[PDB]
RNA sequence: CUGGGUUUGACAUGCACAGGACGCCGGCAGAGAUGUCGGUUCCCUUGUGGCCUGUGUGCAGGUGGUGCAUGGCUGUCGUCAGCUCGUGUCGUGAGAUGUUGGGUUAAGUCCCGCAACGAGCGCAACCCUUGUCUCAUGUUGCCAGCACGUUAUGGUGGGGACUCGUGAGAGACUGCCGGGGUCAACUCGGAGGAAGGUGGGGAUGACGUCAAGUCAUCAUGCCCCUUAUGUCCAGGGCUUCACACAUGCUACAAUGGCCGGUACAAAGGGCUGCGAUGCCGUGAGGUGGAGCGAAUCCUUUCAAAGCCGGUCUCAGUUCGGAUCGGGGUCUGCAACUCGACCCCGUGAAGUCGGAGUCGCUAGUAAUCGCAGAUCAGCAACGCUGCGGUGAAUACGUUCCCG
């Protein structure tokens, strides 16, 4: 994992997308590219359609999901068997 | 060795025995190229029984190997389009080695909790004639007579 | 809480 | 003085030989320090054995390159050199035993395409 | 992969290099120059052999020898050819760079034109066998040749299929370090494809 | 290779001189002591905003003149297939065939 | 004072030509040299596989040699160094004046 | 691959019309490409040249197809000894002879014969390294004899003696002796020598074969795309997993595991790189920067196997380390997919492996560590080198393979 001194890593898209989501209290989905962002607590209630590869797939962030990245939901590889 | 023998090596007395035989003894149950360990090996199992009987060690030695020590032995021979078991006399250096592998080989396979160890009982059942390096030279016997109506080619 | 971690981690 | 080297395989040993006892001064170390193999120092000494002359030579050593057995080596070709150089009219003796003779065995050199010099890749024919 | 290249085998002991300069932290950037100097230099002649570039380096000033086998015609009366290579050199950063153009001594004994003749023959109509028994006469009518060996494949007379002709007269000891073996490849351009034609010219060894 | 790969790694090298040399390093001076304050400063997010191929993580070391990707070596510049060639050659010099 | 010329070269009738030259020409402005000291030889090898696509079992071997020369002189008189600037040498050979 | 842009295009050069700006520097929007906004504005010299704009126009551009259209490069039979030519002779001719026969050799190597006489490419030699010695040679390398040293040592003044480094040379040529030999090749043994019979290992690969491989290093004939199969960007993929095959590494332990002490290498690398002393962490590491373009400094003064001592006592164990949980470090814009490493915990299969099969003849196999290239980091247990310790066996060509 990243190193502490460094910090977490939020790109600054979905940062600003984020704080100004926030600053009025009302969660609209938000749509992302960037699946590096880790999951901060200022997440906790907005919803993301994180990009796959294909398309993008809501993610509704929890308590529990912080500090993870929003690839981590988003999964690329589709296998059913064979 | 299609055009010839190959030359051996002269492998050079030992310095605390004084006897070829120990020395093909260390090289035989060399592994990896640790030879002091092997070394160390040999010297213990001879003062072991050296301790255990009273005597000098090579003499005991060379009783054993004299106990293990093949004559006859049986080799694979396609005469006329046809293979069978031949018995085959064996030259003398051919039986030292033949001896000293099973000494090495029965001696590994014992169940003494350390090399030195087995190798002193190995070698001293092999002086007494109990060894199963000992009863290998009994079946090896066995099979070459076995079969000595083959031993006319 | 996982919350704490992180205020652990970074604060 | 006199003064010859030995070489064994990347081992380099210069000698010093004085007339002195049995001394072995191996860069500042005994023959028991030094050398703590009983194997090494028979094969360091036989040139002494077959001259007969042990325990009347103090002998001073540097040892540079290569293990121990390498060293023991060239030191055995180097007290080779220095009688030869000391009593001339013992070569015989010696170059007979082969003791004047410089071992020309090197590690040979590894071959691309080969894991070791000789070694040579698993093949499957399946 | 039959054979390497003998201007390579003998690199160190008979033949000697064409780039002679020295450099530790700009070894990168000065064969970079000088394979830019070099790829200039081959397209910007043609017409007159360009059988060898050599160039040497020193600090700011760079000089860069060139043997031809008409001299004339890449050197301007005026100097408008000089002017123009001197120009378009010092584009390509090499501050202050110098010309010393030569000729060779012997054309026909020189591998490298004698390969630039047969694939300029045979480009145009020439038949190969032609083509290479006149080179290997040109060839061995001059003093010092002691054996040459001319070889071209592709596509022989704009044929479908492809193949590998030689003819050699006199000695080419391809094996012997000391024997000097002048080495020459050069493609020929015809409307089929590309043509390559291979020559070897022994003359004597260097002791 | 292909002209606007060979193309595309140049403008990388003169991206990285013009950002690389004095933005995309003062912020990495900023973040490696902790106690300098990079969590207000946002030196990080600072370096975020600046363009990825400023960074020389994104630099591909080609061939000088083939445009060869993959079996470089930087003493020359160049790939192994015209090192091979050129050294045959006589042209780097103090280069020749080996044998020990 | 002493200052030390350093020599290196690909070739070796290059350096030894050029330390050969050196030593003349300070020994003619009435100097004190050490002489051509013989350095180590730096080797650098390099392996390439021969062919442009797989045949991966089959490598060519290429080194750079670099032969070093160490010239040391005294009594700096200052004809021999206005001579020591005034020296040709082939562009093969560098040298390092310290 | 998905989606978002763009078309004389991401990049060249030429023909035209308009120009003084191109270009940067910041703001905003966007995932970014990009778009927009604010500030700066060419030198010639009167004909226009450099920059781009659009408008264009030739054109660029394809890692698009065909290695059965090709060049170049390479593998392979095989470092096997073979493959040919001129003239002559024989034959209606395809062809033969030379090149077959006896001997000999690693060898179409050589000798003797011979309707053949010669020649060429191959064989061998010339090249590199390694093993011995001589001359030259003393720094950053040695230190034997002298002095200063303080423990910290060639550390320091000094010295060529001995190593060593790198230049030149000598030295192995069946040279000599004895015996077989057609008195011929060649062969056996002996002396001298560091080395004896192409000393060891490299580089060197004949005519050709296999339409072998490579239009994805490159180049290239022909065909095809050209508002796209060109071109820019973000994200994803190349890492998917019920399986099969192949090459390796680690083990299944006592010839061993763990702990403590302790001894010996070679080769190589280093400038926006190596990076020491010191300090802080338990440890990756952090801070700091001495000295080094380096026989000088750093890679520790360099190793591990080794030796000595203690413990474990034959157990799925103090073996084995997979897998998994938690916590960190570093590189990098960024370690989710998908990096390496460190700490604590977890502790799987595995008890020496069927049919079958592989490598290796001596400093070799086996085993131990070190280094380099690529490289910000690494999937490296891979590849290319270096040294340490160092065996067994070859009776002999019936069988297997070429």
């Amino acid at each position: 994992p990243r190193s502490l001194k460094k910090g977490p890593f939020v790109d600054d898209h979905l940062l600003k997308k984020v704080d100004v989501q926030n600053e009025k209290n009302t969660k609209q989905v938000i749509k992302t590219w960037s699946r590096r962002s880790t999951i901060i607590p200022d997440f906790i209630g907005h919803t993301f359609a994180v990009h796959d590869g294909r398309k993008h797939v809501p993610v509704f962030v929890t308590e529990a999901m912080v500090g993870h990245k929003l690839g981590e939901f988003a999964p690329t590889r589709t296998f059913k068997g064979h | 060795p299609r055009k010839g023998p190959a030359p051996k090596r002269p492998l050079v007395n030992d310095p605390v025995y004084g006897s070829q035989l120990v020395t093909q003894l260390v090289n035989k149950v060399l592994l990896e190229g640790k030879k002091s360990l092997a070394e160390r090996i040999v010297y213990g199992a001879l003062e072991q029984a050296r301790e255990k009987t009273g005597t000098d060690p090579v003499v005991t030695l060379k009783r054993a190997l004299d106990n293990v020590k093949p004559a006859l032995e049986v080799r694979s021979r396609r005469v006329g389009g046809a293979t069978y078991q031949v018995p085959v006399e064996v030259r003398p250096d051919r039986s030292t080695t033949l001896a000293l592998r099973w000494l090495v080989n029965f001696s590994r396979q014992r169940r003494e909790k350390t090399m030195v160890e087995r190798l002193a009982n190995e070698i001293l059942d092999a002086s007494n004639g109990l060894g199963a390096s000992v009863k290998r030279r009994e079946d090896t016997h066995k099979m070459a007579e076995a079969n000595r109506a083959f031993a006319h080619y | 809480g996982r919350v704490a971690r992180f205020e652990k981690r970074y604060g | 003085p006199i003064q010859t080297v030995g070489r064994r395989k990347e081992a380099v040993v210069r000698v010093r030989l004085v007339p002195g006892t049995g001394q072995f001064n191996l860069d500042g170390r005994t023959l028991e320090n030094y050398f703590p193999n009983k194997v090494h120092q028979q094969l360091i000494k036989a040139p002494l054995v077959t001259v007969d002359r042990v325990d009347q030579f103090d002998i001073y050593a540097h040892l540079d390159g290569g293990g121990p057995s390498g060293q023991a080596g060239a030191l055995r070709l180097a007290i080779a050199r220095a009688l030869i150089l000391v009593q001339p009219e013992d070569r015989p003796a010696l170059k007979k035993a082969g003791f004047l003779t410089r071992d020309p065995r090197a590690i040979e050199r590894k071959k691309y395409g080969l894991k070791k010099a000789r070694k040579a890749p698993q093949y499957s024919k399946r | 992969g039959q054979k390497i290249n003998p201007h390579g085998f003998r690199l160190g002991i008979t033949t000697e290099w064409k780039s002679r300069w020295y450099a530790d932290k700009q070894y990168k950037d000065y064969v970079k120059e000088d394979v830019a100097i070099r790829k200039l230099l081959a397209t910007g002649l043609e017409r007159a052999g360009i059988a060898d570039v050599e160039i040497e380096r020193t600090r700011d000033r760079v000089r860069v020898d060139i043997h031809t086998a008409r001299p004339g015609i890449v050197i301007g009366r005026r100097g408008t050819e000089a002017d123009r290579i001197r120009a378009d050199l010092e584009k390509l950063t090499g501050k202050q760079v110098q010309l010393n153009i030569l000729e060779v001594k012997n054309p026909e004994s020189q591998a490298q034109l004698v390969a630039q003749g047969v694939a300029e023959q045979l480009s145009n109509r020439v038949a190969f066998r032609r083509a290479m028994r006149k080179a290997i006469q040109s060839a061995m009518r001059q003093p010092n040749v002691k054996g040459i060996r001319v070889q071209c494949s592709g596509r022989l007379g704009g044929a479908e299929m492809s193949r590998s002709e030689f003819y050699r007269e006199g000695r080419v000891p391809l094996h012997t370090l000391r024997a000097d073996i002048d080495y020459g490849l050069y493609e020929a351009k015809t409307t089929f494809g590309r043509i390559g034609v291979k020559v070897w010219i022994y003359k004597g060894d260097i002791v | 290779a292909k002209k606007s790969k060979i193309v595309k790694n140049e403008q990388r090298r003169e991206l990285v001189q013009r950002y690389a040399e004095r933005r995309a390093e003062l912020k990495r001076t900023i973040r490696d002591p902790a106690s300098s304050p990079e969590r207000r400063a946002a030196a990080v997010s600072a370096l975020q905003r600046l363009p990825r191929d400023s960074s020389p993580v994104r630099l591909r070391n080609r061939d000088v003149v083939d445009g060869r990707p993959r079996g470089h070596l930087r003493k020359f510049g160049l790939s192994r297939v015209r090192v091979r060639e050129m050294a045959h050659r006589g042209e780097l010099p103090g280069v020749r065939k080996a044998s020990w | 004072q002493k200052i030390r010329i350093r020599l290196k070269a690909y070739d070796h009738e290059a350096i030894d030509a050029s330390a050969r030259k050196i030593v003349e020409t300070v020994t003619r402005t009435g100097a004190s040299v050490v002489g051509p000291v013989p350095l180590p030889t730096e080797k650098n090898v390099y392996c390439v596989i021969r062919s442009p696509h797989k045949y991966k079992d089959s490598r060519e071997h290429f080194e750079m040699r670099t032969h070093k020369r160490l010239i040391d002189i005294l009594d700096p008189t200052p004809k021999t160094v206005d001579a020591l600037m005034r020296i040709d040498l082939p562009a093969s050979v560098d040298v390092n004046i310290q």
